[PDB]
Formats: structure tokens, C-alpha cells, sequence
């Protein structure tokens, strides 16, 4: 669903339909739409695998003792890795 | 009635407006409601028939209270006067150093508009024991000690400078230091080896007491 | 990057109009960033012309001059600083085309003379005829082009219709001010303050309209030379305290 | 728009002058005494900013260029649906992304947006 | 038959012996006779009632610069070609001279040109506004601040690869930050 979201705005784009944001060039709206809609993607896929974990897992005993990793951990190895950027 | 009329009779309002505070300041004694004078009674008073502004007749005479005058028993009289002319010629600063001396008067304010003459500026310390200070008018319109972040300062009596210097057992190369350009001390008219201090906040204790040495 | 952050009055914070009035007030303004068209072109016969849209306001002002003008016919160009004006730029900064095209650009010198029309044209056209004396020398006079374009450049570049300088940009924002409400608590109250890119405060602090009391810029040495050296220290240890807590550290207030 | 004119002796520029007693416009050669006359008060142009539609660039064999991807949307003259699309071949920052279109067989232009 | 005005008209412009008046009374009753069959009576007292009013909203003995400027202006409505109406309409005398006198240079155009000026200030009004930073919306965090769980997040990899992501949450609902790593 996140990638037909970005679809749709780059449709929505290349019909000189989409307006530019608040004193943000038209090309900068376009690639913010994309990496926030990206970005929320990867957050709940890893939150909807964070939500189905047993108490008897080992990564989430160690999680929620707070002894090694976080909910980023999880959702990497788990759901998806997400947007590399530079 | 050219927009730029009202416009500079409203600044020059301002900055007579913040040379009455300054002058308050300094410990005279000035009425509230003289500051507090509206711009129509400005405008009837101190304008001719065609709107012209008459600085020349907005020159004053100011006396230190008796608070000022028991702190500072040197404290005397101080005179004010603005000057009509874009640039200030030699011959109209002699005459307004010849009118103080004459006067006999301690100190003065020479509100110049746009310029002064190297020649005219010669004169300046030729008076002693008079002291000449000179404000350019587009440096009056805003009242620097009114902003948030300038703390209040206060000036100390040699009594008070030496109880201090003796108390905290100290020499007074040693206390921190505030310029002469400095502008609060150009506020103030702090000169060579005056102390003032200063009250501001604190997120640790609420309220603290510093001391500067003008240098 | 140095900015300089302004806050407007009591009075005409919770209003938009008041704040692009003074918006537009300190913005730098000058007549190169106007004109769609400032077209240098030739101008051999300011009397009439082959383009249909100027001819007709050719009539405007040669039935709207005065005598003086009317001996002062032969002193305009031979050429011509012809703008078309863009429509957008001109109303942006609330610039009306006579008194401010012309009042302040004759007054500097008495360089230029302009034939113009009010702002109802659909093209917005003015000629800007520059005034020479006829006492100029013949190997002067012959050289018209060498004179007009050097003046013509020093005309874009150095005339400024409105504005402070050295400002770049003015820009509009929205804040969320925290006030104590009449009841006695605290709420949130928004407010419009004006971001700049560029800073001049000798000059922003007197503009009226705005706050006098409650301008800041991450620019220090302006805050000392200008407010005292308190003033810097405080502005110093906002710097520097925004710069260590901006990556959520925390280190004890009598260190810094 | 003003157009540059060689002088037809030795090919240099013409320059400008005037004819008092006339008043006329000529174009002279500085190297020889070509003279000729002009035929408008128009001799230069100095435009600030380009409102210029953004252009599609150099178009011949585009279509041999492999790198360069396709659609099937139909053309509005030989109703043909295989083409190449492109984006403005011109480099301003600022520019839209609007689509170009070039025909297969006619070769003919178009763009995606189709404003009235 | 002849190009209607105060010569070919036959009628005197020297009323109130001042040159000028005079000559943008002569000018002013010039161009609206031209294109206008109205009875020229009724339009030479117009034009007299709208130079009264003009003299006595503002002295040109004492403001010939704005006078000179007002001239010019409503000279420049009535000559402007775009809006022919007008000159019917101040011949009819549905512009009242009191309102000549007092509108300002905007509502004299006609609609088109009205519509577009209400278009280009909307367009400068949108265009002053600056860069909303609009931030990633979650309800996992809680703020420490005003405990509303509005808080906006962002995470990258940028301690050493020696340790895992770091994350910083900022509250929109009260401006707290906070970094977790």
C-alpha cells in the first residue's frame, strides 16, 4: 500500500497537478512525500512484527530487560530493513 | 502632507522620547507624564504652521533629585540641544561649547543629524572640567535598555567601591571589565575607573549580583 | 548562514495583513529584481514608435507634461531603458508605479526622466528617457551609447525603490507561544514572526510595526556591538547551550 | 530580437549610426564604407528572465537510444502506441516534471500535459 | 461629422481664469465629447462639478504635486481603451464625482484585470510562507513533558557501527526532545 501511495504521487506529479509546498520547490515535495510515506511504511510493518512476539522470546526478553537492542533491532531482522540514503 | 514628513516627526519623537529616559536615567528628575507625552501635544507644541519640526526650541535644563545629589554630592546640572543643521559646522560647536561654558554647566548632550566636521569634534575636550557627549539621532530611536536580555545596571559610590574592594580583599585590576564604546556605558556616561553593577536571573538561585570596572 | 528573527506587536501578531506589510517593509528591494523586461533599446525618436502597446502610452503623457518637460523633450535618450514590468513582483512588495518609479529615482540625482502609465495597462510599460544637458560635448554627444549603457547598469545595480540592505530574504512563520490565560493557567497562543536570511540590526530594530524589545539573531558579535557585552554573554550561552542540547546531550549548567 | 548583421564586404558586424540632417538609422562597417539602412528602431535587446517552455533538446535518432525507457500511449497524429518518454533535457533547477513523448513513426512531439 | 471637443463645440473653457485649469478642463472635456453623443451641457457641467471637487478636496497652490497626480490618474481611466464603459457611465453619471475623488486606482479597472490583482495577491500570500518541517506522526513514545504521545520521531545510523541505531523523539505537542540509543 506504501508503494501504490508513491505511485500514485508520481502520477500525480508528472501531470503538472501536484502543487508545490509552503516556500519548497516542486521537486523537493515530491521527494519528501516519498521518503515520509517510506519511512511510516517500514515503522508499522516493524510494529505489527514487534506486536506478534511471544514473552517466551529470547530478543524481546533481552529487549525488555533492557539489556541489548531496541525495536529497530527487531523490525531490521524481522519485517524489513527500509530506505538506505547518503 | 508627504509621507515622509510624519514619518521623520515620528522618529524624532521617538529619540526625544528615549533621550528624556536616558537623562532619567542618569538620576535626574523627570516627571512621568513628560515622558509618557503624546505625539499630538508633541505635534501642536514643537511644530510650526507648515509641520516643520523646531528642534531649537526643544533644548532643556535638567537637576538631579535630592536622592542623586546625597549619593553624588559632584552631580550637577545638565544641559541638552539639538542642532537644526544636516552637517554641524565649526562655528555652531563654538558657540554651543561658548553657551556651556558660559552656562558653567558640568556636562551636555549635543544631538547631532547626519554628520559633524573633524574640526568641530577638535573642540570636545578643550573644557575641563565639562564633559561633551554626542549622540547621532538614527542611534537614539530605540531604547537599548529596554530589551529582554540587557540586564539592570546600577553605578556605585566611591564609599560603595571601597567597602567592596575591601570586603572581597581585591585590586581592582583584578574584577572584570566593561569598555568605554561599550553602549550601556555610553547610557549611563560612565567614565575611566567607575565600577556598576549588575542584577540579573539565574536558573541556580533566581537572582545574582555581578560587578564590572569600566576600563 | 546568519539570520536575524523578528516579532511583530501585540497587536498585529495574531494578523496576517499587518505582517506582510512589514514583510514587504524590510525585504531589500531594487529595480533589477522588477523588471521582467528591462530592455536596453533604441530610442531614436521618443516622439512616436512602431509598437502599437507603447503608442498608446505615447498620448497619456505627452498631453500630461508640463512646459518644462515639454522644452526638456530633446534631453531623453536616444536610446531607451524600455521596461516591461512583471505584473507579480511589482504588486508583491506593494510598490505603486508612480511615486515610488519615479520620486525617489529623480530625487537622487536628477539622472532620469520617465514617461509612465498608471498600472491599469494590461502590459506595464515605462520609458526611462535619462536627462543630459544639451551643453554636452560633440565628441560626447556622438558617443550616446558609450554613456547610457555604463549608466544604464549603474542604474539597475545601485538604485534601491524600498528595503533595508544586506538582507536577502524575509520569510512568514508560525509559532506556538506559551501565555498565561486570564483564569490563571498557561496556554498556547500562536503567533507570526518573520525569519530573515541575512542580518542588519542597527537598521531592523527602528522599523515600526514590529517589536523593539524582543529581537534575537544568532549573530553575537552583532548583540555586543549593539546591546552591550551581556547582552553577548547571553546570546553566547543560548548558542552554545542550542548547539550542545540540539543532540540531546546534557551536561550541568555551571560547566557552560 | 535583435539579430546580429555582417557587413557585405569583409563579413564583420555592422554597427549603428545616425543621419542627422535625415534622420535615419544606418548600419556601417567600421573597415570599409558599406552603408546600409535600417529597417527598425529595434537594434538591441537585453532580457532579464526567460520565460521559456521547457524544450525537449536535440530529437533526431532519438529512438535508437537503448537506454531510454517506453510506453504505450497513443499518438495523437498516426495513432500509433509505441513511443519513447523522456523528461526536459534542460538542467534548471527549478523545472517541473513533465513528461515528453516522441512519436515512433512520425516522430512527432508531445507532452502529458494537455492544458487548454 | 466632426471630431466633438471645446473648439469644434464652440464652448468657452475660461470660467475661472486660472491656465491650469483651464487647459485640463479644455483636455478632460476633449476626450469625453470625442467618443460620446451625450448633450455636451450636461457633460460640461459634470466636468466642472468634477474640477470643483478636485480644487477643493486638495489646493493646487499648495499640493500641486498631488493634484498633478490625481489628474493623471483619472486622465489615464478615462483615455484607457480596456474599459470603454466608463465614459458612458460618467457621461450617464453613474460614477458619482465625490466617488472619482476618493477611489483609489485599483477599482477603476474593469473585472478581468480586478480578478486577476485578487489572484496575484493570494499567489504573494501563498509564496511568503516558509518550509513547514512536517514530521513523522507515531503513538509509541510517551513525552516526559506533557505526557501527550504525539511525538514525532527520527532514527539513522549514526553512533559508531559498533552499536546499534539511534533514534531522537521530539513532542509537537509541547517541543520536548529526547534520544534513545
Amino acid at each position: 500500500e506504501a508503494k501504490k501511495k508513491v505511485l500514485d504521487v508520481t502520477k500525480e506529479a508528472q501531470a503538472n497537478l501536484l502543487t508545490a509546498k509552503h516556500g519548497m520547490t516542486l521537486r523537493e515535495s515530491f521527494e519528501d512525500n516519498v521518503v515520509r510515506f517510506l519511512n511510516e511504511a517500514r515503522d508499522k510493518a516493524g510494529r505489527l512484527a514487534e506486536v506478534n512476539l511471544k514473552d517466551l522470546n529470547n530478543v524481546k526478553q533481552m529487549v525488555m530487560a533492557g539489556s541489548k537492542g531496541s525495536f529497530i533491532n527487531i523490525a531490521q531482522m524481522s519485517a524489513c530493513v527500509g530506505q538506505q540514503s547518503v | 502632507m508627504d509621507q515622509e514628513n510624519e514619518r521623520n516627526i515620528s522618529r524624532l519623537w521617538r529619540a526625544f522620547r528615549t533621550v528624556k529616559e536616558m537623562v532619567k536615567d542618569r538620576g535626574y528628575f523627570i516627571t512621568q507624564e513628560e515622558v509618557e507625552l503624546p505625539l499630538e501635544d508633541f505635534k501642536a507644541k514643537y511644530c510650526d504652521s507648515m509641520g516643520r519640526p523646531q528642534r531649537k526650541m526643544m533644548s532643556f535644563q535638567a537637576n538631579p533629585t535630592e536622592e542623586s545629589i546625597s549619593k553624588f554630592p559632584d552631580m550637577g546640572s545638565l544641559w541638552v540641544e539639538f542642532c537644526d543643521e544636516p552637517s554641524v559646522g565649526v562655528k555652531t560647536m563654538k558657540t554651543f561649547v561658548i553657551h556651556i561654558q558660559e552656562k558653567n554647566f558640568q556636562t551636555g548632550i549635543f544631538v547631532y543629524q547626519n554628520n559633524i566636521t573633524p574640526s568641530a569634534m577638535k573642540l570636545v575636550p578643550s573644557i575641563p572640567p565639562a564633559t561633551i557627549e554626542t549622540f547621532n539621532e538614527a542611534a537614539l530611536v530605540v531604547n537599548i535598555t529596554h530589551h529582554e536580555l540587557v540586564p539592570k545596571h546600577i553605578r556605585l559610590s566611591s564609599d560603595e567601591k571601597r567597602e567592596l574592594l575591601k570586603r572581597y580583599r581585591l585590586k581592582e585590576s583584578q574584577l572584570p571589565r566593561i569598555q568605554r564604546a561599550d553602549p550601556v556605558a555610553l547610557y549611563l556616561g560612565l567614565k575611566r575607573g567607575e565600577v556598576v553593577k549588575i542584577i540579573r536571573k539565574s536558573e541556580t538561585s533566581g537572582r545574582y549580583a555581578s560587578y564590572r570596572i569600566c576600563m | 548562514t546568519p539570520s536575524l528573527t523578528v516579532y511583530l506587536e501585540p497587536g498585529h501578531a495574531a494578523d496576517q495583513e499587518q505582517a506582510k506589510l512589514i514583510r514587504s517593509a524590510i525585504e531589500h528591494t531594487t529595480l533589477k529584481s522588477v523588471t521582467i523586461a528591462s530592455e536596453i533599446y533604441y530610442d531614436p525618436d521618443p516622439r512616436s514608435t512602431v509598437i502599437p502597446e507603447d503608442e498608446e502610452i505615447i498620448q497619456l503623457h505627452f498631453s500630461l507634461l508640463d512646459e518644462e518637460a515639454e522644452q526638456s523633450f530633446d534631453q531623453q535618450s536616444p536610446w531607451l531603458l524600455r521596461l516591461e514590468l512583471d505584473r507579480a513582483a511589482m504588486n508583491d512588495k506593494d510598490l505603486t508605479m508612480g511615486q515610488v518609479g519615479e520620486r525617489i529615482k529623480q530625487t537622487f540625482k536628477n539622472d532620469l526622466f520617465v514617461i509612465w502609465s498608471e498600472d491599469n495597462d494590461e502590459k506595464l510599460i515605462i520609458r526611462c528617457r535619462v536627462v543630459r544637458p544639451k551643453s554636452l560635448d560633440a565628441e560626447t554627444e556622438a558617443e550616446e551609447d558609450h554613456m547610457l549603457k555604463k549608466i544604464e547598469n549603474t542604474m539597475l545595480e545601485n538604485i534601491t525603490l524600498r528595503g533595508v540592505e544586506n538582507i536577502e530574504r524575509v520569510v512568514m512563520m508560525k509559532y506556538d507561544r506559551k501565555v498565561p490565560s486570564p483564569t490563571g493557567e498557561y496556554v498556547k497562543e500562536p503567533e507570526w514572526v518573520l525569519e530573515t536570511d541575512g542580518v542588519n540590526l542597527s537598521e531592523v530594530m527602528t522599523v515600526p510595526g514590529i517589536d523593539p524589545t524582543r529581537i534575537y539573531t544568532n549573530s553575537f558579535i552583532d548583540i555586543m556591538e549593539v546591546l552591550g557585552i551581556e547582552a553577548g554573554r547571553a546570546a553566547l550561552y543560548k548558542e552554545v547551550y542550542n548547539v550542545i542540547a540540539s543532540d540531546g546531550s546534557y551536561v550541568n549548567y555551571r560547566h557552560m | 530580437m535583435t539579430t546580429f548583421r555582417f557587413c557585405r564586404d569583409c563579413n564583420n558586424m555592422l554597427y549603428p549610426r545616425e543621419d542627422k540632417e535625415n534622420n535615419r538609422l544606418l548600419f556601417e562597417c567600421r573597415t570599409c564604407s558599406y552603408v546600409e539602412e535600417a529597417g527598425s528602431p529595434l537594434v538591441y535587446r537585453h532580457e532579464l528572465i526567460t520565460n521559456i517552455g521547457e524544450t525537449a533538446g536535440v530529437v533526431q535518432d532519438i529512438g535508437s537510444d537503448p537506454t531510454l525507457p517506453r510506453s504505450d500511449r497513443e499518438c495523437p497524429k498516426c495513432h500509433s502506441r509505441e513511443n519513447v518518454f523522456f523528461q526536459s533535457q534542460q538542467r534548471r533547477k527549478d523545472t517541473s516534471m513533465v513528461l515528453f513523448f516522441v512519436c515512433l513513426s512520425c516522430s512527432h512531439i508531445f507532452t502529458s500535459d494537455q492544458k487548454n | 461629422t466632426k471630431p466633438r471637443n471645446s473648439k469644434n463645440d464652440g464652448v468657452d473653457t475660461a470660467i475661472y481664469h486660472h491656465k491650469l485649469r483651464d487647459q485640463v478642463l479644455k483636455a478632460l472635456y476633449d476626450v469625453l465629447a470625442k467618443e460620446s453623443e451625450h448633450p455636451p451641457q450636461s457633460i460640461l457641467h459634470t466636468a466642472k462639478a468634477i474640477e470643483s471637487e478636485m480644487n477643493k478636496v486638495n489646493n493646487c497652490d499648495t499640493n500641486e504635486a498631488a493634484y498633478k497626480a490625481r489628474y493623471r490618474i483619472i486622465y489615464s481611466n478615462v483615455i484607457s481603451k480596456n474599459n470603454p464603459d466608463l465614459k458612458h457611465k460618467i457621461a450617464n453619471g453613474d460614477i458619482t464625482p465625490e466617488f472619482l475623488a476618493t477611489c483609489d486606482a485599483k477599482d477603476l479597472a474593469p473585472a478581468p484585470l480586478k480578478q486577476k490583482i485578487e489572484e496575484i495577491a493570494k499567489q504573494n500570500l501563498y509564496n511568503a510562507q516558509g518550509a513547514t518541517i512536517e514530521r513523522s506522526v507515531t503513538d509509541r513514545f510517551t513525552c516526559g513533558k506533557c505526557k501527550e504521545k504525539k511525538v514525532s520521531y527520527y532514527q539513522l545510523q549514526t553512533r559508531s557501527a559498533d552499536e546499534p541505531l539511534t533514534t531522537f523523539c521530539t513532542c509537537e505537542a509541547c517541543g520536548n526532545r529526547w534520544k534513545f540509543s
